């Protein structure tokens, strides 16, 4: 039954009594100790008509307790504090602007019905209130009310109250309109506040200097989401945007250069006004790159995406992008990926020596991006190609089991992008073949050997290694494998009629993998119909013997054994 | 925007939140607890959109500061938001620890319907606020390297080497799991240099497995840990950690008593880690009973093989990739007729090794200064290597 | 056999711990952490009874309390539920419309009711009427 | 009681933080310290008091290094409060020091020795509550001793017999089997129903290692018990729980049963059958109470009588009813009479007397897992379902398990599909019924399907011209729903590229609509996916000429042919050179149907 739930003693009867106390300093008490109750899960249920006797008081700390508890009921059980209507409807009416707008806030986060009939009137003295803190209270309570049932065409009239909010003495009203409104704006029908407005703006870029820092993020926000039709439009808006180079850190900056950025395009590319903004950007961005590590994520991933368009804005900054050991690693890629896409011809001399002290490091996980990331310093730029296989070469050397079979990687993704160029290499890099673990780095060493099978006599005896444990193999690494022995065989047909034999026979016999099969067959068709067909298929450009291959396709067969 | 505030402890309890729209029921307070506070297997960001919803986080100290909103918004905002919180809180209390934000849940409510109305960054700054706000904070309060040592090459190894046990009901609950762990660090360097340490959050600082760290005796603190190390090879830190542990297997036993003639055992183990990655001496030991007559054994993975003294069907893999799943089915005979009560079945145990660390443990950085000599970190040769090894690793069946 | 018996709050906060079994203080609060964990989180849609550890918890909420009993595998699951509830019902008795705070200043009492009706891990007295009459005879004595 | 402990407990309440608290246990723990310590001595009261303050203070989490030697002196007071503190201090704080366990054993010994049962009591239960090997060498003589005595009272006899079990347990080499076994056994006839639940306790115990011994309880329990579950309202109203008699005894008494086999003189199997016969009839009869705890009550005893009938396995009516109490309550409001119902009935289904009975239930089973919420009796249902499982009812269970994955949550997919894939393969009735399994397990819940298996369907569909229309549509419906599983788009493609020419026929699944299909499938998909893709792209070029066109604009895309991946920029370009660089008639065979798979014993038929 009710075990445990008597309210004749225990501690809900001692709180009661607390509560009707005629001594108020020991009712502001037991309302604490109430909402310290709440927060750890007790059923203070039973006390509600006890704590709202309390809000009949003169004292401001004891009612404001009371409110804080209501507030606690508000989001959880809204059906509670419908109990306590005609309290909020009478406290915008004291003469205490610390109580009015306490009244509002706590009306307008119920969420349930009947709240309309009382809420309405009131909110209409707040919004005209000779308080700015109550004026910026009831700008947000508009938003509220727009969020709970009925568009309302009174609230149609609030959405002119609301407007007529955006001129105001104070910003933090200004403000807390704006962002109330652009909320407001993206429900219901579309196009609801595009007025005139070369004076909404104006008073919002003249609210953009002496404003809240908070305001700043609401306004720039809202100014993004216009398309000016001139020139001069766009490029005087751009003007007072200017001192927003410092304002909230992050939360600022960036909504200002995220209007810069739409209304530099907007610009006629001209490169009058155009080239001053550019210069202008530099430093802002790069100094966000200081504050909290989480802030520095959020500014390094609006930089990559702005640096994908404008890469110059920030060709001469690469220097404010590199990586700290005590920087969290989501810092340290976000980063390392920006670095990449500042890599100029001047600069590979600097960041390719910082990815090396990276690859060098204990971090493993950022490491393994690091000399992956030298292979994009290859790709992106030819110059540079011979310098980063220089640095791989270094990596190899200090034996580091990891850093190695990344590098023998990146290095074939070279080989791929620039061919019969580095080839002096395949002899010193096999140096290191007994231990390649990775799956990955195995099959790199197979293509190398692949292409390149001409380079190397040594070719036959490597890859008949890797065919010992076929199976136990990377699925990957059979398919290099597979594609590696054909093309050995399309090289030098006679001592490699062994290998084609075994490979074509565990593809075509043993392994159960239907895509593994399939190319087994796909290649053993391609040399039986006619090995000249086969020839043009599996080998690209540069950069009759014949019979030795037909001798040796009529001796292979293929066998699971 | 700001569609919920929520402030947990290291365990991830709730010590107090705030609710602003209605897309942020219980379905949310949870999702971040799953999916970030005991995030087994992933390096996270501050930044965590799951299903709509979006999550910012910041870490203080033991406490997870955590803001919801289901609506994608102004993300740099979010964040200098809360910085300016835990500026406002610090400003009454000092630390933002378990303790005073537990002495304060009356005062830090009151914040809240301050610094942020409907989600909506207010003023946030002290001086502004005193006139707001009627409760007051409630505040409360070498010997092991030898001198002139020198080395050609500077290199250091650091082994991070545990041991992770399980015991799993068939239904695959976790009973009980603690990973049993410590780093060896071995250096090669000239001098007397100070290193500084860092790893990610995973070790805070019959029988019940309590989370716990020691250091060697040449560690000090304050984040990250910095020593003057020992010569050569020596224990820098021993540990054992309970919550997160990632679970390099898991067993599923299929058994079923065909009357008290046959016994029908399938095992499928399937490794819960990356792709890339490969776990190494694999072995799964499916227990048999006491009155065994022949056993028939088929496994399309591996090698296995009833072994009658040991009582036990012994599968053996050499390697498996994160991802994968096996399977091994046995058909066992019994010539029964003993007593009424049937087998009381001992559980399954594999061996494994694996390249990380079950603990989620992870070497973020190891800086080595040395004032007199040459040399910096720069010069210094660094291999870290992470061997995670089956302790007892047990499944029921 | 039963190995520990807990009365826990919402809050996480121990009222009585009885321990049938050895442990550490460390275990102890590891193990009265741990069950914290486990029962909390339960709707009341789910069973009475969960597995814990190498042996199983059967535990049922009273208002702000939660009364668990941790026993061997093999136990009788409902005979262990019902335990309990004969158990706040001889609390409810001798305390008068029982409440959390009775369980807080008198303790030392609520080992005696606890010792009455358990004893080395196992059921002892299950009759309210016999232990009631126990515990008023006890309790007026000097 | 205690002014003062009231105050340090309401005191402590009232501290505002962690550091106020600590600051009011210090300057508690002062005061008693210098008490303890001080000048003047201390009346009993206070002795009695601080001793309690240092036990609450424990209980916070404090370390006590203090008080034992005080809580020590209360042993020896005449004044049972203050005995029961100090007893109550040595059975939470066990220290080692030998002085203060000679000086306990001292106490103890002279309360068994006072012919009071009060005090009496509390020395056996400190022994039971403690239980150390001094204790045991001190004691574990003596009690059974009182326990047999005559003129020992029942309250004494009751934990006495809990105090030798708590002895036998941490300590059997001080507890031979004497001069009391059987006057132990007889207690089990005592009119104190209290004192046979005591003695039924022990001597279950005592049975495991020593049956012999005990041989004489399994008349004297079956007897009780049958005295017990018959007995009226009037009858045992001390013991009688929401109108059910003796529920705890009477589990206790069955459990005491299941150390022995059925009894070996028939009266008693008889008097028994009719206990249990009595017990299941009781299940049958509506609630006497609409209270929760008169249902668990009597459940309680169903359940313990359901082990004993299933560890005689002896009794075959017996068995069935008991299946069928159990079908009974996997309908029920009660989360817990399913949760243990099911649990039951996966035994059953492991004896032959019952494994028939067990799957008449095949319905409710189904029936409950489709409606479950509790995911432990969801995870429940589906091991008995495996379980009943055979030739007859695989396809029925197949069948309702993929039903359940359609809508199922994740929580438990991975172990349905799982078992799905296992009973496909263990009661295969044909080549069409497993490939409609698998191509199905694989659309649903593809995520979760094993390499070994989706290798295996393809195997199956290349070797059996009968199903490959039938695969290649289904596949087909499935690929053109608006999200679907990676493992599907490679069985999907793998199926269409060998067998997409037998649906080609249908302008609803023309080679432009596959193909277009297929590649909006594939810039979503892995790597390995989109190699295998592209074979089935120019196995596309031969079978379908009409889109050859279209398919090399594709293996021509930058994306494809200057490919980051290596065997996709060599396919791509592989394939795009084939369907240049050879004619018609060399395409035709260097693509041809693959031929069937070898067929060795590792799977069919
Ligand atoms: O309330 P009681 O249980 O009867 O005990 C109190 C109490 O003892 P504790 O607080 O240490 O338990 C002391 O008064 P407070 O500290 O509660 O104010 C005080 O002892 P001291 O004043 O010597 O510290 C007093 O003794 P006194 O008679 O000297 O006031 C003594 O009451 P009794 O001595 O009557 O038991």
């Amino acid at each position: 039954s009710k075990y445990f739930t008597t309210n004749k003693k225990g501690e809900i009867f001692e709180l009661k009594a607390e509560l009707n106390n005629e001594k108020k300093e020991k009712r502001k008490e037991a309302v604490k100790k109430v909402i310290a109750a709440m927060t750890v899960g007790k059923d203070v249920s039973s006390l509600f008509p006890d704590v709202v006797n309390c809000m009949q008081t003169d004292n401001l700390e004891l009612k404001k307790l009371v409110y804080l508890y209501l507030m606690n009921y508000a989001k959880s059980q809204p059906d509670m504090a419908i109990m306590a209507v005609n309290s909020f409807v009478k406290d915008c009416e004291d003469p205490n602007p610390l109580i009015r707008a306490l009244a509002v806030r706590t009306m307008g986060c119920i969420r349930v019905d009947k709240i309309t009939e009382y809420l309405c009137e009131p909110l209409r003295k707040c919004l005209k209130d000779e308080d700015p803190y109550v004026r910026k209270t009831a700008a947000v309570c508009v938003a509220k009310l727009h969020d709970i049932n009925a568009q309302m065409v009174e609230d149609q009239g609030f959405l002119d109250s609301l407007r007529d909010l955006i001129a105001d003495s104070n910003p933090m009203v200004v403000a807390n309109a704006v962002a109330a409104l652009s909320e407001i704006s993206e429900s219901h029908p579309n196009s609801n506040l595009l007025d005139l407005n070369p004076q909404n703006i104006n008073k919002l870029l003249t609210a953009l200097n002496e404003c809240t820092e908070w305001g700043q993020i609401f306004i720039l926000d809202c100014l993004s989401n216009y398309n000016p039709k001139d020139d001069r439009e766009a490029q005087s808006i751009c003007e007072r945007v200017t001192p927003r180079l410092s304002h909230a850190n992050s939360a600022v900056v960036l909504s200002a250069v995220k209007v810069l950025m739409k209304f530099l395009e907007l610009l006629p590319k001209d490169s009058d006004y155009y080239n001053m903004l550019l210069k202008k950007l530099a430093p802002p961005l790069v100094t966000l790159l200081s504050g909290e590590p989480e802030v520095q994520y959020v500014a390094l991933r609006n930089i990559n995406l702005i640096v994908q368009k404008r890469p110059e804005i920030l060709k001469q900054e690469i220097k404010v992008f590199f990586v700290k050991y005590n920087d969290p690693i989501y810092v340290k890629l976000e980063k390392l990926d920006i670095m990449i896409r500042l890599a100029s011809q001047a600069n590979i001399a600097q960041v390719l020596a910082e990815l090396k002290e990276y690859a060098t490091e204990v971090d493993v996980d950022f490491v393994r991006k690091a000399v992956r990331a030298i292979g994009r310093c290859a790709i992106k730029v030819e110059q540079s190609a011979e310098r980063c296989v220089s640095t791989l070469l270094d990596l190899i050397q200090t034996k580091v089991n990891y850093v190695v079979q990344e590098a023998i990687v990146v290095i074939r993704d070279i080989f791929r992008k620039y061919p019969n160029k580095y080839e002096s290499i395949i002899a010193t890099l096999c140096e290191n073949l007994d231990s390649l673990d990775e799956p990955d780095a195995r099959a790199a060493m197979i293509w190398i050997v692949g292409e390149y099978a001409e380079r190397i006599d040594n070719a036959d005896e490597l890859l008949e290694s890797f065919l010992e444990g076929f199976h136990d193999e990377s699925t990957q690494v059979q398919l290099t494998l597979l594609t590696a022995i054909v093309k050995l065989f399309l090289k030098k047909p006679s001592e490699t009629q062994e290998l084609v034999q075994q490979v074509l026979s565990l593809a075509t016999q043993d392994s159960d993998n239907p895509d593994l099969r399939d190319r087994g067959y796909i290649y053993w068709r391609l040399l039986s119909t006619d090995p000249v067909t086969a020839k043009e298929v599996v080998l690209e450009i540069k950069p009759a013997s014949l019979d030795e291959l037909k001798v040796s396709i009529g001796n292979i067969t293929l066998s699971p054994a | 925007m700001i569609g919920g505030l929520f402030i947990y402890n290291h365990k991830g309890e709730v010590l107090i939140s705030r609710v602003y729209r209605d897309d942020i029921g219980r379905n949310a307070v949870d999702a971040f607890r799953v999916n970030v506070i005991h995030a087994r297997q992933q390096v996270r960001s501050p930044v965590t959109n799951i299903a709509r919803t979006s999550f910012f986080h910041v870490k203080r100290s033991n406490i997870w500061l955590a803001a919801v909103t289901k609506q994608n918004v102004n993300a740099a905002m979010v964040f200098e938001f809360l910085y300016k919180m835990c500026d406002v809180m610090a400003a009454y209390f000092g630390k933002i620890s378990e303790e005073n934000i537990k002495n304060n849940f009356v005062l830090i409510y009151e914040l809240l319907d301050e610094i942020l109305d409907f989600g909506y960054p207010q003023n946030s700054e002290t001086g502004a606020l005193k006139t707001f706000i009627t409760q007051q904070g409630i505040k409360s309060q070498i010997g092991w390297r030898r001198e002139g040592i020198k080395y050609r090459r500077n290199e250091l190894f650091l082994d991070v080497l545990e041991s992770v046990n399980l015991l799993m009901s068939p239904q695959g609950q976790v009973l009980s799991a603690h990973v049993s762990g410590r780093v060896v660090m071995k250096s090669y360097l000239s001098g007397m240099p100070e290193c500084k340490f860092g790893m990610n959050d995973k070790i805070v600082i019959q029988s019940i497995a309590i989370d716990d760290c020691t250091f060697h005796q040449c560690v000090r603190l304050s984040r990250s840990i910095s020593f003057i190390p020992p010569d050569g090879e020596f224990e820098l830190m021993r540990y054992r950690t309970t919550k997160d542990i990632i679970l390099p297997f898991r067993v599923i036993p299929l058994v079923r008593e065909v009357g008290r003639t046959k016994l029908e055992v399938k095992v499928v183990i399937k490794s819960n880690f990356k792709p890339s990655l490969l776990a190494q001496k694999i072995e799964v030991r499916i227990p048999t009973p006491l009155n065994t007559s022949g056993v028939q054994v088929i496994c399309m993975k591996g090698k296995a093989k009833y072994k009658a003294s040991e009582n036990a069907i012994v599968w053996k893999i050499k390697r498996m990739a994160g991802m994968k799943e096996s399977q091994i089915s046995a058909e066992i005979e019994l010539l029964p007729t003993n007593d009424k009560k049937k087998w009381a079945r001992p559980p399954i145990s594999m061996n494994f090794e694996v390249p990380f660390a079950p603990s989620g443990l992870k070497v973020r950085y190891l800086k080595v200064f040395e004032p007199k000599l040459n040399y910096s970190d720069h010069d210094v040769i660094k291999w870290v290597r992470y061997i995670g090894r089956s302790g007892i690793y047990e499944t029921r069946c | 056999m039963i190995r520990f018996i807990l009365i826990q709050n919402r809050a996480g906060k121990t009222r009585l711990a009885k321990w049938y079994m050895q442990f550490d203080d460390d275990e102890k609060q590891k193990l009265i952490e741990e069950v914290h964990a486990v029962v909390t989180v339960r709707d009341a849609k789910h069973t009475n009874f969960v597995e814990f550890r190498n042996f199983k918890i059967i535990y049922r909420r009273y208002a702000g309390l939660y009364f668990c009993i941790c026993v061997d595998v093999n136990d009788n699951n409902l005979a262990y539920l019902e335990a309990i509830h004969n158990f706040v019902e001889v609390l409810n008795e001798y305390f008068h419309n029982v409440c959390e705070l009775d369980l807080v200043f008198n303790f030392y009492k609520v080992y005696t009711v606890v010792d009455e009706m358990f004893l080395a891990g196992e059921i002892r007295e299950t009759s309210q009427t016999k232990v009631l009459k126990q515990l008023l005879m006890l309790q007026s004595l000097e | 009681g205690m002014r003062g402990l009231a105050v340090f407990i309401s005191d402590i309440r009232n501290c505002k933080s962690k550091e106020a608290e600590i600051k009011r246990i210090n300057k508690e723990l002062a005061n008693i310290r210098s008490k303890f310590k001080g000048d003047k001595a201390l009346d009993g009261y206070s002795k009695k008091k601080y001793v309690c303050k240092l036990l609450f203070i424990f209980l916070l989490g404090h370390d006590i290094d203090f008080g034992h030697m005080e809580a020590v002196n209360l042993l020896s007071s005449n004044r049972y409060t203050e005995k029961q503190i100090g007893y109550l201090f040595i059975s939470v704080l066990v220290n080692s020091n030998s002085e203060l366990i000679r000086l306990i054993n001292n106490a103890i010994k002279n309360d068994l020795a006072s012919r009071n049962p009060t005090f009496m009591g509390l020395a056996l239960h400190c022994i039971a509550n403690v239980g150390s090997r001094e204790m045991a060498e001190a004691f574990a003589g003596e009690i059974p001793k009182i326990l047999v005595a005559g003129d020992t009272m029942d309250s004494v006899k009751q934990s006495a017999a809990l105090c030798l079990l708590r002895l036998y347990r941490t300590s059997p080499d001080l507890v031979p089997m004497g001069d009391w076994t059987s006057r132990v056994v007889h207690l089990l006839n005592d009119q104190h129903l209290g004192v046979v639940t005591a003695a039924t306790s022990l001597i279950t115990t005592l049975a495991q290692k020593n049956p012999e011994e005990f041989k004489t309880s399994v008349s004297l329990a079956v007897s009780r018990l049958s005295r017990i579950v018959t007995s009226a309202s009037t009858d045992l109203q001390d013991y009688t729980y929401y109108f059910v008699p003796a529920p705890w005894l009477s589990v206790k008494l069955l459990r005491l049963l299941q150390c022995y086999p059925p009894p070996e003189d028939p009266a008693v199997r008889g008097r028994l059958t009719e206990c249990l016969e009595t017990i299941l009839n009781k299940a049958q009869e509506p609630p006497k109470s609409k209270k929760v705890q008169h249902s668990n009550a009597k459940n309680a005893v169903l359940f313990e009588a359901i082990s004993l009938i299933i560890h005689h396995d002896s009794e075959p009516n017996l068995l069935v009813r008991a299946c069928n109490q159990l079908g009974q309550f996997l309908q029920h409001r009660e989360t817990n009479l399913r949760y243990l119902a099911l649990e039951s009935m996966c035994t059953l289904a492991s004896s032959e007397f019952s494994h028939e009975a067990v799957k008449t239930h095949i319905e409710t089973v189904i029936n409950a897992l489709k409606t479950e919420r509790d995911v432990s009796v969801r995870q429940r249902a589906v091991d008995l379902l495996y379980a009943m499982c055979d030739r007859s009812n695989a396809q029925q269970i197949v069948a309702e398990m993929l039903s359940y994955l359609e809508t199922a949550d994740y929580s438990i997919r991975e172990e349905i599909v799982l078992k799905v894939a296992i009973l496909a393969e263990k009661y295969a009735v044909d080549y069409t019924w497993y490939v409609d399994t698998i191509l199905n397990l694989i659309r649903i819940a593809g995520d979760y399907v094993s390499e070994e298996v989706w290798y295996r369907v393809i195997q199956i569909v290349i070797n059996r011209d009968d199903v490959q229309g039938y695969a290649a549509k289904t596949v087909f419906e499935a690929l053109q729903a608006p999200a679907c599983h990676e493992n599907l788009v490679k069985v999907g493609g793998y199926i269409l590229g060998e067998f997409g020419n037998l649906i080609a026929g249908d302008p609803r699944s023309s080679p432009l609509i596959q193909f277009n299909l297929l590649h909006s499938k594939f810039h979503l998909c892995s790597v390995p996916t989109r190699a295998l893709l592209l074979s089935t792209y120019i196995k596309f070029v031969n079978l379908f000429p009409e889109v050859k066109a279209t398919i090399q604009d594709v293996l021509r895309s930058d994306s494809q042919l200057k490919n980051a991946d290596v065997e996709l920029q060599q396919r791509a370009v592989e394939y795009l050179r084939l369907s240049t660089v050879a004619s018609t008639d060399i395409l035709a065979t260097v693509l041809e149907e693959m031929p069937p798979f070898p067929e060795r014993e590792s799977s069919i038929l």
